[PDB]
């Protein structure tokens, strides 16, 4: 059998001068690396086997040893950066790229997978895979009229590897590589498999995680309507990256934000802002905070969609990280909104939940809240109602909390605290 | 999403 070989025995077989002995030893190594918990990756490396495996990738006449060596190297490359580096250092990148053209789909798929692990190490190996020319043969595998004719597992591995070529920053992937990949990504983003959709969304989320020029090349491809549809998916693994991507996009320009609104995104946020998963709530409120930082007509669309009561709700009760994003959403709203928009905020009940959060042991939320209160008072001044507002704040325990903050270890806290207490109380 | 994936049995 080929089960439970020692490393010593694998070495003896791979050093034989017999391709069939080498194949059996490579299989035994594959099974150590794939069938164990705590696979002995470092022992295999220390035995000097990586260069042998890499040379087996080139044995066109023995497709089984190509497959077994590709799988062994895939799992070595799945480990630590040092283990991935040993695979790269053995010459594996160009050997795997040559295997993308194999007429055996299971071998081409294993090469796709291995290159995804290498690229997933970080930006340097990602860019090194790209420089060895991986993108053209990868995209050629998806150049079919209908994706549904490809094996499902095959398409999932291809999508996953492409997403790693879009992943990581410092630096971001080369502009030319993004432009080359995007048309295929947009196609995968319309495919009816949940895992392909999830990894496609992740890739778009990476590509929109950057400056406005990066966001623009994604938005120009027309993907926002489809992101908004996927935002409505029942599968959490799809909603999570779709929401990340939409959230990134609205950190762009007000015109980029407006594409999200025009596509109907705000209609999904009653559900997102009440979502049972804490992380969805948090990222939805973060997204709202970058919408209320826009233009007054964009704030107005937040109002029209009925979302201000949902922000009051999360400020009133949510995980604290979400409550902090909600505080930011409120300060941005009050900094950019009209007087009538700010009045509406107060009629929805913002004051009390805002005051109760001044009990937080977190310095930054305090400043954010105090700045919003200031902005709300400035709106009342324009109306001559600073008094009714002072009462509201006192009536709910607000003045007491603002007073306590005059004795706060932070500079800008007790200065802004004092200024309100004197100018209005 | 996972940065790296082992092919396991």
């Amino acid at each position: 059998g080929t089960v439970n070989w020692s490393v010593e025995d694998i070495v003896k077989g791979i050093n034989s001068n017999n391709l069939e002995s080498q194949l059996q030893a490579t299989q035994a190594a594959r099974k150590l690396l794939s069938r164990e918990k705590q696979p002995p990756i470092d022992n295999i490396i220390r035995a000097g086997l990586i260069p042998k495996f890499v040379s087996f990738l080139g044995k066109t006449d023995c497709s089984p040893i190509q497959f077994e060596s590709a799988w062994a190297l895939t799992n070595i490359a799945s480990g630590t950066s040092e283990q991935t580096k040993a695979v790269v250092d053995g010459g594996a990148i160009p050997a795997f790229i040559s295997l993308l053209a194999s007429p055996h789909a299971h071998i081409s798929e294993q090469a796709v997978w291995a290159l995804g692990n290498i690229a997933g190490d970080g930006s340097a190996f990602r860019d090194l895979v790209i420089k060895h020319g991986a993108i053209d043969p990868l995209l050629a595998l998806l150049a079919v009229p209908d994706l549904s004719t490809l094996a499902c597992g095959y398409l999932r591995n291809l999508t996953w590897t492409l997403s790693n070529l879009c992943r990581n920053k410092n630096p971001a992937p080369p502009l030319d590589a993004v432009e080359q990949i995007l048309p295929t990504l947009v196609r995968l983003l319309h495919h009816n498999d949940p895992e392909v959709l999830a990894d496609s969304c992740w890739a778009i989320s990476y590509l929109t995680d950057g400056p406005n020029e990066r966001i623009e090349m994604v938005v120009k491809k027309g993907v926002v309507p489809q992101l908004v549809k996927l935002l409505g998916a029942t599968e959490l693994p799809i909603v999570t990256p779709a929401l990340r991507a939409i959230g990134n996009i609205v950190t762009g320009t007000d015109e980029q934000t407006q594409k999200v609104i025009d596509a109907g995104a705000l209609a999904v946020f009653p559900s997102l802002l009440t979502n049972p998963k804490t992380n969805i709530q948090k990222e939805a409120t973060w997204t709202m905070s970058n919408i209320t930082a826009g233009r007054q007509d964009q704030i107005q669309q937040v109002v029209n969609h009925g979302l201000v009561p949902f922000l009051v709700g999360v400020l009133s009760k949510a995980d604290f990280k979400t409550q902090k994003e909600a505080a930011w959403a409120i300060t941005n709203y009050t900094s950019g909104g009209t007087v009538e928009q700010i009045v509406y905020l107060v009629h929805c009940g913002i004051i009390e939940p805002l005051m109760n959060l001044l009990s937080a042991k977190d310095t930054k939320i305090i400043q954010v809240i105090l700045d919003a209160i200031s902005n709300i008072f400035q709106a009342a001044e324009k109306l001559g109602e600073t008094e009714k507002l002072s009462i509201m704040i006192e009536e709910c325990g607000g003045l007491d909390k603002i007073e306590a903050l005059q004795r706060h270890e932070n500079e800008s806290v007790y200065k802004a605290s004092l200024n309100l207490i004197e100018k209005y109380f | 999403e996972r940065r790296k994936r082992a092919k396991v049995e």
